[PDB]
């Protein structure tokens, strides 16, 4: 306002508010690894 | 009158018996944790 000394300050606005919906999809990958490799391939294939 | 008696089955079901002589008795078995195994032989000998 910059309200005066004797002003009788009326109503003022209050901000309109928007909601945005993040959909939160998933992201999935599925490699196929073999049991002969995982038993015999001394590098840790699981954490690799 | 025949319904009220059921035949007695065997206690463990059985199979045709087969031989276990398998050459693993005489060959050299080794414990291996790899995709393969190597053996290293001397196909010749030295000189004097």
């Amino acid at each position: 306002g910059w309200a005066s000394e004797t002003a009788a300050l009326s109503e003022t606005a209050t901000p309109q508010i928007d909601r945005i919906t993040i959909p939160l999809h998933e992201l999935a990958a599925m490699p196929k690894a073999s049991q002969r490799l995982l038993d015999d391939s001394a590098f840790d294939i699981e954490t690799w | 009158g025949g319904y009220l008696v059921d035949p007695q089955t065997s206690e463990t079901i059985r199979g045709v018996l087969r031989s276990t002589a398998s050459l693993r008795q005489i060959a050299s078995v080794v414990n291996v944790e790899a995709t393969s195994f190597d053996v290293l032989v001397d196909k010749t000998d030295m000189g004097s």
